[PDB]
Parts: structure tokens; C-alpha cells; sequence
């Protein structure tokens, strides 16, 4: 019964910075055995794997993205964020957040997506 | 750092017989494999984890199989509503990696 | 105290008089009747500091949040029939406790109206108001750690271990890190001992020297473990123990272990933790000198549960040090994988 | 171990499991052979004999005097042990008992024998102390109730701390043993609150066993630690310094902090200097009614055998003269 | 079973062998783990039990309801991998717990898929359905008591009294109005006795005849208490009892005393009670004939709080039979007041 | 009282409140002014002597004698009392010991003409039908054991002691004599007892569990013997043993074979009767038996001198006659 | 911060059935340590005090309204109710619904009141 | 069944006087006396419960005294927000009653 639904801006100027948030309903971003992720998927092409976070505070992003993510969760509007800079016509995709099960797999159900335009 | 592969890029089928999809992995990954399906202009949902089992509200005609490097989709009688990109992910090791995915056209 | 005991396994009983340390940890869960001073002075002492600018209480303990989850409504009921405009708050506790660099002050002239002898049976529930006296929970923003008081009470006499029993509370004068010492106990005899309050029980044993056995902690403090309730406490190391002075840490030869320095970057967000010397499931380490160095607490369990199988470390002893936890296992800070990348685990984000 | 206690103050009682330390102040040794081999051996290198530790060891060579007599007679050894009583305080010998590195190959006790492997008792003009044996035993596995004891190898001053047991719980702590009951309170301070010694040992309490070691001076303990004192600030009390020269030849002693009946302290400025303790009654059994000293406090350090009442080392008569008076003649 | 046992009042340490009856009374609030016959049998069950005309469970006892508290989210994890369109939803008790007419039937397939072995650590969580299997809330309408089981499950393996051990039920075939055994247990010695299981205590005292002392519920069964775990159950008739059948009290001489009849009509509704021969505060009773007759059990305070002052019985015995609960006392049926008329008093409106 | 317990089959330890009922199987009279008034006034109306009920009376009536006899002595009695052992079953005379309305104002003595014979081999002096029976009452138990001169007349066993105890599948009757087990099988059963005396008062109904709906011919230990009228001391296929071997001193019931004998349901065998042993007079084991329609494993009692089978389990070629039997009815 | 809502027609008929329903917010109408009233103030004339109920079911009536009131409660959607039968053109007032301490005299809260007007 | 008696029936007071209305009742009720406050357009509100005991949120100002059948309600300081029917009630014995009130009239 968890929905997610993320939002932001729908188009951006290069060079600058891509924030996006993921707002989450019928549950809570502090419970237990949860961690929450980014993936974005490139037009006409595959899928992209961002990096993850937990609660707690541990993370892992992506090599690819050489030191230009990062991610926060706000348990006050209970929700998580993602921070992209210098931003690039080849940073343009759909950009979904996803919770999955710690300690399980990669068993995830995710939100229905953003595009964001670099132009 | 893993390498997914994906054959047939695509195929047809008709309504009725069976459809075989093999992913290939870069490296021995145990048991470590998802498989995805999309619909068009909707978001990816888990169909199979873990290779074999099957998630709650799936349809029995999907199976899937394989260890190692080599692991198998398999779809007994096709439906119309089975038209859609099939991905596979491994989470043996992050990051976590997309096959370029394979797309099934009713025939 | 007069007693008996009896051990089953040898099947021999004892009887007489003596000093009897008992398991009593997690007795915050049961049913005890709490009495914080009088309903006005600390009705006064609450309106005082809120005078003062001091926001909210960051507590020590289960046993306090207890306390105030307790007293809340009563201490809201009066405090309203003075005509003061404010409200208590009480939330939940979060893993570690962190320092607060506040007191709650005692007052002078005690408020006038309200009523004595806590528990009251029947009287008016107040209302809600707009400025919130904020007892832990997850108010940061609205109030910052430095602007709340920490460890402002003192046990004078209690029944812990007999339920529906009576526990007594003084706001202090002086000002202290020490932890409330009513409540602990120490003991040794023979080759065994324990250092025990109402949530941690830390064992040690007699092997060719002292050393620790295992430790079981419900919850993370940040006091300091009286010096008149410790064994042991000349020519020790600061930096030789094992769980860390600021973690409220007996400062004892019966916290060190050999080849292991003090925990400074464990796995202290948990909701409570088990340390024990032995290797975790599916797991084997080697004493190797070309292995890493020291870092925070690693995962046994990648994040989609993977196991992963070698470890090494440069001058450990076996058995290896691990922390039990809900969910799973976390190594020392000594001992490293071999082959798997460190950056592609689950560490520990707390510093103590 | 589990079980129950209960509080007579405010009658209230509850079970559980933990550790329990209970006041026990108010054998069967190594060998039958390896013992007498190891009894040899010390009799040909020149130790005269044996020294105890405290009143188990004394009562452990009664119990297998005949039986290490029989066994030393059946492998034809001329050689029998002679087993006293103890004084007290009980002084420290320099020998240590060697551990045999091979073995000697019952109701019929033989007969006097010319030479006497004397055990702590009256026999000092027989052969002194500087020739005996001293603390060289230690317990393998203190319970059940049968004692096995062991010939150590190497050389210590500690007490054997398998029999000691120390506990704190709120305001009361105990430092305790088979001999030894030392209460300690939490007033304003800790402090030392009450002994009760059935004997006057000369090891070392191990600090493994003791609580809050750090930062002391010696000078402030009440128990010296030439007499087994914890090195404890739960050893200590405000305005008293080591007493040295207690009455440590009774039997069994009893420190307290009371006025012994039919006298007075006062705290005056004028009054005597620190000495040896002196006792409440002369030797007719008159009560001395008027006592004094420098900068006490009350009520003060009394010590209680069955020859009556002792004071501490600062407590003065404050008119009578001390030639007049019974003293003690022992010091730490 | 070996057991050592003190009597701290003159001196009586004793050890042996023998029966030991345990006050094991709130064993309901503690840690255990709970294990029905299996996760695909007990899924199977409930289907067939839903598609039968069952709509939802009447537990017996908060043990039941605490078990079904812990099964819940696997029950539903499982029961939508079978396809099946059903959600459980379990609530709070309240008293009585009245009886129901139907069982839970033994399947002889079981569900297929699911798994074995209730305490899955990871699992999906099931998504809310429109069909509810309702587990005793206040949801009486959605479906009347009539189309509800009751006193379905059997205990065959339990640890009650030691923390942390697993409970054994099992799914009954058979048809029956009696409690479960494997939980009661009863006693006497000398001159005292006891009826007791996770829920009563009830004690019986040697007077000039054997009669009722006093008696501690914390829940109101409508179970049969078995004459296996009865004393003197002969030449009993049920209209002289205490605590009545239907409310599963004893059918022994012990549940008994002299001048009072069986309370048809106590204060049944109050979650936790207490029975005792003893005046209430501020209250006299005296026995004289001109008094009323049997009616509802009164309250000895009105609604503003008024205690009243004089009382009067037919004849009766003293001291006087009263219920303690959370809002007052309570008198027994043959106690009425001698002036006040009963209209002002509050009453009982509960019929065992 | 509070308390700890172990199980140790599975390893589990707890502790708490309840009632604790102890295996004791495996003193101090009235007053010594009022016993000997109660004995003498006793003697002038022909009570020639007293049989105990249990072992335990019969060991304060021993304890206590030459105390009594110098008690006697002082008031200027010519009179003595006589304490031997006691045989089984002990068996109930019909008079009891009066209460003295008031006290007697007042080195062993010398044997007397007139004597008063506690338990013993003495049935030629007095008969039974002389003897007072079951005359006492424990006031306090617990260690010093205080006793009364019973004002009352009764049949019923002291209830001072008796220990009765159920939980969950296993349930038990006791009191100083008797440690009597039943278990929770498909149905309640008598599971092992055991006997250290055979007493003839009867077992209270206030201390007996599940008391209702009994047939007295279905206890598997006499109504006679002191045995509880329960459905706890019943077994499928077995009736009353009413011709036991209760001469024996101290017996054990269990269900099971003994050794090197064998037991089949057969219908050709014999009818009931009293109880045989196991072995010859010589020593010689019977091999094979028979029984009509038992159930399985047979009842067989043990005590010093071997075993002995139930009333129903008969020889089967062996004639009766060559068998050891028992020559005591309840 | 409990806040009570009374409700019901704003006029009645002669000799038809009153109904009136209070909406209790900011808390529950089952906890143990309350029972609720009703009161209603004729125009011009004093107050008076109708009856209480309880959860549990005990109720007491004015003896004044001859057998012609009922209350019952309903949980499901948190509110109790009045009805109060043949009723006369002296009916007619303002009609409060009232949350009274258990055990602590009458120490109530009020409703903010309804008129009802008994005509044709 | 308890008449309550409620008098003055009404009083018109300066700002800064006296007001003092008394109730009576034909019973003795010991003290199971309540006082309530009703400004025009709005409910009754409690002010004193308990014959003397004052709720909280009212001033100080209003007082309460009495026992037996006679009792007791002042202002001591009469303020233009005092404007308002004051009523009498008991709760010793069902039916609650209350007085026919008090109006208190704030004079210029």
C-alpha cells in the first residue's frame, strides 16, 4: 500500500544544478528494513542505476557519475531527495525513486517517473 | 562493473505458443537475478526475483531458470497483454545493472 | 537483603544475608509509579527554564522518556491552572543518546495553585497550546541539541524489580556527566564479573588475564560510569578499552581485550546490540599483516544480502569481535575484508 | 544462579537470576604422594616449615596430618609433621614450597620420629622465620563441599582470589572473604562503615577484586595493607589515618564507629599526640570516663575483641596518664 | 521437575520433586512466539472457513487474540500468493467475551505456494483487499456474532513463564464448550486451594466449611472451566455457585459462600476485576429482613461521585461481597441501599 | 511462597509465586498433663489399646513413651504402655479417646499388671474390637508436629497433610503415605503409585479431583484402602484389586510386563481371583500369561519379595495351586 | 480539544418523534471515565436537565418526561442520540448536548445548542 | 426534586464594586454546588464546580463559599466582560437542577 510520487522541474538549463524529491505515502522513509534509490532511463536506451540510501546514513553512488550526485532524506515532510550538478545534454532521461527490501534483493517497487530536458 | 547481455534484442510471437529469452552475465553471479517487465509509458514493475520466484499477482505461465552466467525467461502461452520490454538486473554486486532489454510483438 | 539461591546444574542451595546483583535490565517496560519532586516544583522548574531559553530535555535514559510520558498529563493540567502558556511534548528515543549541554534549574518559590501527591484521580485535561516544551522525539529543527538540558534528575529511593512500586525523583543542584548511580551494580566473584544498571550488562571472565566476555546494551548513553562503582580503575588506557568512555564505558581493566583498541566507529544507531567474540555465519578471518587498517563497522551482508565470506586483520586474537544487531551482523573496527571492496558494504555512519 | 530475597524493612520480595555475595566469615589437598614428595624435597634444601596463609590452611594440615604421617612411613622416610595453633597477626615467610618433578612410590600412625616438620604454631625457638614456608597453595576449583587445592609454581604476595567476592548495589558495598567482611556506606562521601575480621592476615588484596583503586595514598587506609586492606577509597573515613598499632593479636576483632560504654570523646586542640591503641578498662576493669583528640570526627574508631573495648590510634585519655593504661605491642 | 522453595516469613527452605502451580495470571504481555498448525494449512483453513459462510473469529481469550496479532502479516503474505481476494484485520477485546457458534474447520489439503515455517524474516507485504476477515473489534455490524467461530484451537506445546519460548496450537476437529487444559492449573494443600489459568486466580480458604476467599480476573471467558481440573465436583448445584457457569467458573464446593446465590448480573463489563469479602470505603452493611430483594449489581458512588452510606441485606453474611474495578466498587446482588432509592445509583446492565 | 524450578528435559529455568507440591514419600502429642488423663480415663472403660492409622502415629506413640510412662507415674497410676511395630493393612477399631473434661494434678518405671498396647502383634491380649482408631487431629504442620485429641467422631484421613496437585497433562494425590500419578492420555489413567503404608480411613472429597459420576467398582486402589474416589484412579479393562498383595510393606503399581514373563489377551483363560506372584516358591519364573480382556501393559505390583500380577491376569497352563497367592480382602 | 456538534430538524410537528444527534470530535465516545447528557433552556424559562448514558448501557431519565425519552449510542460513527416522542407545542427550546467527569461532580463541556420549534 | 432558589433575580453594578448572588436549596446538599456563566448567543459555561473549587482559565476575582443549604458567588471587582446570566446547580442527587438565574447588569 506505498505510493510514491516524485517531482521537480520539468526543464533545465546546462551547467546548472537538477534537484528532484520523491514524496512517499502509506508508509514511513524511517522505518526498518528500507533503503531508497535512483534510477533514470535514457531515451531510446537502457536502464541506470543512481546509487542508493538508508536512514541511517549510508550510501553508495554510482562510479559513473563521478562526484556529482547526492542524496538526503527529510523525515519531517517524509521524503528523500537527489542532487545532479553540472548538468549536461546527456544527463536528460526519466528519473524514478524506488524503495526496496534491505537484506532481501534488489526487490523494489517504484514511483511512475519525471522527465527531465537539458537545454 | 558487470556486464548484462540480452538475446534475441527482439521477437515476434502469436497468441498461444512460447517465447524463450536468455540473459547473459560478464561474471558468475550466483544467484543474484531480477527479471522486469514495462509496459509502454509506464514504469518497470518486478515479475521475478531472485530468478525463480515469482512475485504475488503474476500470471503461473512465467517461469525462469539458470545459475551462473546464463539464466532463462520463458513465457508458456503468450497473451495480448504480455506485449512490453522485458529487462533483466543483477544485484550480485553494485552498482546494479540493466540488460539493454528485449521487446515481444504480438503476431 | 536476606536470600537463597540455588544453581540447578550442580544442584546446591545457599541461604543468608549479603549484597545481590540481579539482571534488571529493560525494566523501564514494566509497571512502576514514577514521582518527579511535587507537581508545582517542577511545574516551576519547567516554566523557569523556558524563562531561560532552554527548549526541551534530551534524556538519559528509557527509564526517563518513561518518566515524562508518565507525568506529562498531570504536568500539563497544572501549569494551565497558573495561567502559563505552555504545553509538554513527549516523543520517542532515537539510538545514541547525545549530550545536552543544559540543566533544568531548581526552583525557589515553587508555583502557587496546583495541587500535591502525584496521581491525581480526576481532574480537567488542559489544552493544547502554541509554545511546545519538546521531550525527545524528532523536533531538531524546531529546537537544536544546544538548547536542551540532559541528566537534570537523581534516584533518592525505589522498588526496581517489584512492580507497582514507587520511584522517587529530585531535580539536582550541582552539575555532572556521572551516570545515577542508585541504580547500578557491581560485582565479582571467583573468576567471573559483571557490570550491570538498568540497561547494560557487561560480563568479564578470568582467562590468563582479565578480559571482556560479553556485553548486552539495550541503549546507547552518553554519562560516565562512576569511578565508586568500578573495578580496577588505576593504570588503565583510555584508549585500550572497548566500548568508549563517552558510551558509558566502565573505565576498568574488565573492558579491555587484547589486540582491540576502543570502538570508536561501531554500529551505535541500533536499537539495542549484543558484543560477542565469535565469527558470524558464512564468514572466516585471518591474521594477515597485509591486510587494512582501522575504520567504521562494516556489514557482514552486502544491501541485498550477499554474504560475504573473507575477512582479514593485522594483529587481532581470535575470536573475532561482532555485533549483534536486527539486522545482522557488524565487525570490529580491526577486522577488514580481503578481497571485496570496503566501499561496496554498509558501514557505520556514528562517531562516539 | 537463581533465586529469591526479600527487604524486612518494607517487606518486599522478588526472584531473578545473578550474582549473589553472602557473608560466610560469622581440607583436601593436592596429593597423597606428589604432597610428601613436595614435603621432602623442602625438608632437604633446609625449609624448617610452614607458615599459613590463614585459618583454612591451619585446618587443612589437621586434616591430613596422620594421613601424610602414614604415607611418609610406608615409603620409610624419617620425617613426621607437627601441627599447632596460629597467632595472630600472621607473619609472611620467605620460603616458598617447591612443585616435586616426580612422585614418592593408612589407620597405623607412626611413632615419634627424631625430626619434626613443624606447621605454624608455637616452635619460633626451634627454628625461626626466616626458614619457612609461605602462601604456596591455591585453589583449583573453590566448590563442592570439597576444597582442591594445588601446589603453585611461581612466587606471589596475593591473597588467593577464588575464595574473595566484592559487591556494590546502590549505597552499600562489601569487600569480603573467608575471613574478612569489610561494609562500606555512601553518606556525604563513601566511607568505611563497619569490619569484622576473624583474623589478621599479611597478603595482598588483588585490585582485580577492589573497587575504585585510583588516585589514593596508603597513609589514608584504614586496614593497613600490610594486614590485607583493600587499596580502596571504600577503605577510608574522614579525619583517621592507617592504624598501624591496632590490637591486631586478638582472636577476632570488630571495627566500629561508636562510643564504648561509660566514656566520652571531645575534639580539643590541647589534647595528646598520635600513638598505640589503648583499651577502655585498666587491668582492675576501671572505666576510664574522659578521652580526647587533635581534629577527629564523631562518633569515633573503636576496635571490639573479648577483652573489651580499644580505641584508635588518635583517641587520648585526656587526664589519666598512659603509663597506667593497657597497650598494644604489635605493629604493621 | 526439580524445585526449591522459601517461606521468607518464620524460615522454610525446602527442594524436590513434585506439581508446581505458577500465578502465571497476564501471560499475555509477554515476548513469545506463536505457532498455529501452519502457514498454508491455517490459509487454508480460513478460505474454506470464508467461503463457508464464517465471516470472522470471537476469541476466547487475549492469548488467542495476541497470537492472532502475530500471524497476521504472514497469514496475509501468504492467501494472495494463492490468488486468494481476503484480508485479516484484527482488533481490541471487550468484555464478556461472548460465545460463538461456529468452528474453524480441519482442511485435508492445505494451501500450495506459501511456505513452511511461521517467521519469515523478509517478505512482501500484501496490499488491502475488500473482503475482511475481522478478528473481535467493534465490528458487530459488518457481521453479527451468529456467523462467528469460537474455541477452534488447541494448545500441545508451551513454555508459559519463560521468556522467549513458542507456543504449539493446532486446529481442533471436534465440537466443544470447554476451556483448554493445557494451561490450567489447580492445588490445594492443607487448608488453601487454587483454581488458576492464564487469566484467573481464585482462591478458597478452610473456614468452619469450605468456602471462596477471593479471586482475580483480568478477563471474562464464557468457556467451561473441565471437571479433570476441578476439586469436588459432586453434589454441586449450579444455582449456588459464585462466579456463574457460562462465565467459566469452577463447578466445585470451593466456588462458593454461605447466603449468596450466583451473580447472574455483576459488573461483567469492566475489563479487569478483583473479588473480595470487605466493606468499601465510606459504606455499611447491615442485615435485617424489611430489606429489597435481588436486583443488578449497583455502584457504591453515583455519576457525580456521592458515596452512599448505609446498606442492607436479606440475609446475607458478613463481611460483605464486592467487585473492585477501575471506576469503584461495586456490590453484590443481595446488597441494596437501605435508603437511597435505586433509581439514582448506576447498575449493571450485563446478564452472564 | 516464592520460589525457582527447572525442567530438564528441555532446559528451562523460572521462578515465581504458587503452590508447590513435594515428593516426601520417597511426633509431639497433645500435651503430657492431658494424654495421660486421656489414656487412663480411656483404660477404666475397657479401651485396651490403640492402632494407628499411618506410620507416623505409630512413631510418636513410640517417641513419646517413656515420657507418658513417668508422667503416669508421677499421679500415682499403676499403669504402662506398651509400643510394638505395626503390620499391614492397618485396620480401623470401632472405639475412639475421650477428651478429660479437666488435667491430672500431680527413670522408667517398673513393668505394671495392667498394660496399654499400642500397635503390635497383641490380638490375644485385646482384640481389635477394643482398640481406639483414628483419634487424633494435626493443629499446625511444621520441624515440631503438633497434635490434639480429637473431639469428634470420623472415618476420614488427616487433611492437614495432603498435597493434591494438577497442571496440564499430569496430575497427582499425596499426603506422608502415598504419591499416587495419573497422566492425560486419550483419557485420564491411574499412571504409577507407590505405598509406603496400606491405611484404611477415607480419602476427602474436599482434596479430590473430578469426584462426579464414579462407580465404585472401577478404582484400581480400594475405596477400603484410602483410595481417592476420583476418575484420576481408574484404567481401561481393570476393576477394583480388592485381593491384592497388601500384606506386603511397601508396594509400587506400575503397567508394565516383568521381567522374562509375557502376558496375552486370550478368551480360554481363566476368571478373576486373588493375585499370584511372579516366581515359584522356589524361585522357578512363570513364563506366559493370560487375561481375558485386559489392556496393555498389565498391572503388576512390586514390592520387596517381586512381582505380582493384577486379579485379572491368571497362568496359563501353570495350575493355581503351585502359585504363591494373597491372602488379604479389603 | 474535544468539540461537540449537536444537529437535527429545525421543526417539528405536533405529536411526531423529536430526534436530535450529537458528533463528538477531538475524542472518542467509549472511553471509560465520561458519560453524556442532554439539557434544554425553554425560551424565556430556566434550563432543564433531561438524562445521562453510558457507554456500558446505564441511563437515568427525568421523571418529568413521563417515558418518552430514549438514548442510545452509536460507535461507528462516534455520536449518541435523543428522541423524544409526542411532543406538544411546550417543547419548544434550545437543546445542549453535554460530556460530564466521571466521579467528578458534573464538570462538563457543552454543546453550542439547537432551537426547535414545535409548530405547523 | 430539589428545588433551587436563586435571589437577587437580577442587580445592576459599577465597574470596580461588589456583585453577590445567593442560592438556597430546600435540602441540605453538602457540597455539591456548580455556578455557571451564560453571555447572550452562547452556551453555559462552568465556573465553579464544587461550591468553591474555580476551573481553570477564569480569574481570580470570582469566588465561591457556602455549605449546608445556603451558598454564596462574588465578584469582587466587577469588569465590563462580567455581563451575563449566572445560574446555580446542583448535583447531589439525580435530576440535576438548576436556579431561574441571575442577570447582572453593568451600570455606568
Amino acid at each position: 500500500e506505498v505510493q510514491l510520487l516524485e517531482s521537480g522541474p520539468g526543464l533545465v538549463k546546462p551547467s546548472q544544478t537538477l534537484s528532484l524529491t520523491c514524496t512517499v505515502s502509506g508508509g514511513s522513509i524511517s522505518s526498518g528494513g528500507y533503503y531508497w534509490s535512483w534510477i533514470r532511463q535514457h531515451p531510446g536506451k537502457g536502464l541506470e542505476w543512481i546509487g542508493y540510501i538508508y536512514y541511517s546514513g549510508s550510501t553508495y553512488y554510482n562510479p559513473s557519475l563521478k562526484s556529482r550526485v547526492a542524496m538526503s532524506v527529510d523525515t519531517s515532510k517524509n521524503q528523500f531527495s537527489l542532487t545532479l550538478s553540472s548538468v549536461t545534454a546527456a544527463d536528460t532521461a526519466v528519473y524514478y525513486c524506488a524503495r526496496a527490501i534491505d537484506n532481501f534483493y534488489d526487490n523494489s517497487i517504484w514511483g511512475q517517473g519525471t522527465l527531465v530536458t537539458v537545454s | 562493473d558487470i556486464q548484462m547481455t540480452q538475446s534475441p534484442s527482439s521477437l515476434s510471437a502469436s497468441v498461444g505458443d512460447r517465447v524463450t529469452i536468455a540473459c547473459r552475465a560478464s561474471q558468475s553471479i550466483t544467484n543474484f537475478l531480477n527479471w522486469y517487465q514495462q509496459k509502454p509509458g509506464k514504469a518497470p514493475k518486478l515479475l521475478i526475483y531472485a530468478v525463480s520466484n515469482l512475485q504475488s499477482g503474476v500470471p503461473s505461465r512465467f517461469s525462469g531458470s539458470g545459475s551462473g552466467t546464463d539464466f532463462t525467461l520463458t513465457i508458456s502461452s503468450v497473451r495480448p497483454e504480455d506485449f512490453a520490454t522485458y529487462f533483466c538486473q543483477q544485484s550480485y554486486s553494485p552498482p546494479y545493472t540493466f540488460g539493454q532489454g528485449t521487446k515481444v510483438d504480438i503476431k | 537483603h536476606h536470600g537463597c539461591s540455588v544453581d540447578f546444574s550442580k544442584k546446591e542451595t545457599r541461604c543468608g544475608t549479603g549484597v545481590f546483583v540481579y539482571n534488571d535490565v529493560e525494566a523501564w517496560r514494566d509497571r512502576y509509579k514514577y514521582h518527579p519532586d511535587s507537581p508545582r516544583r517542577l511545574a516551576a522548574a519547567v516554566k523557569q527554564a523556558w524563562e531561560d531559553g532552554i527548549c526541551g530535555i534530551s534524556s538519559v535514559s528509557r527509564m526517563e522518556n518513561i518518566m515524562w510520558r508518565s507525568v506529562e498529563g498531570e504536568l500539563n493540567a497544572i501549569l494551565e491552572e497558573n495561567g502559563v502558556q505552555l504545553t509538554v511534548v513527549v516523543g520517542s528515543v532515537k539510538n545514541p543518546m547525545w549530550r545536552g549541554p543544559q540543566r533544568l534549574p531548581v526552583p525557589v518559590n515553587e508555583l502557587p495553585h496546583g495541587w500535591k501527591a502525584w496521581g491525581k484521580s480526576y481532574f480537567v485535561r488542559a489544552a493544547k497550546t502554541n509554545n511546545s516544551f519538546v521531550v525527545d522525539g524528532d523536533t531538531l529543527k524546531e529546537c537544536p541539541l544546544k538548547h536542551r538540558a540532559w541528566n537534570s534528575f537523581l534516584v533518592e529511593d525505589h522498588g526496581f524489580g517489584v512492580f507497582h512500586t514507587s520511584v522517587w525523583l529530585k531535580v539536582r543542584e550541582d552539575y555532572s556527566l556521572e551516570c545515577d548511580p542508585a541504580v547500578i551494580g557491581t560485582a565479582v566473584k571467583g573468576k567471573e564479573a559483571v557490570h550491570s544498571d538498568l540497561g547494560y550488562w557487561i560480563e568479564s571472565e578470568k582467562n590468563d588475564t582479565w578480559r571482556l566476555k560479553r556485553a548486552h546494551l539495550i541503549e546507547m548513553k552518553t554519562c560516565e560510569w562512576p569511578k565508586s562503582h568500578t573495578l580496577w580503575t588505576d593504570g588503565i588506557e583510555e584508549s585500550d578499552l572497548i566500548i568508549p568512555k563517552s558510551l558509558a564505558g566502565p573505565l576498568s581493566h574488565h573492558n579491555t581485550r587484547e589486540g582491540y583498541r576502543t570502538q570508536m566507529k561501531g554500529p551505535w544507531h541500533s536499537e539495542e546490540l549484543e558484543i560477542r567474540f565469535e565469527e558470524c555465519p558464512g564468514t572466516k578471518v585471518h591474521v594477515e599483516e597485509t591486510c587494512g587498517t582501522r575504520g567504521p563497522s562494516l556489514r557482514s551482508t552486502t544491501a541485498s544480502g550477499r554474504v560475504i565470506e573473507e575477512w582479514c586483520c593485522r594483529e587481532c586474537t581470535m575470536p573475532p569481535l561482532s555485533f549483534r544487531a536486527k539486522d545482522g551482523c557488524w565487525y570490529g573496527m580491526e577486522i577488514r575484508p580481503r578481497k571485496e571492496p570496503e566501499s561496496n558494504l554498509v558501514r557505520s555512519m556514528v562517531t562516539a
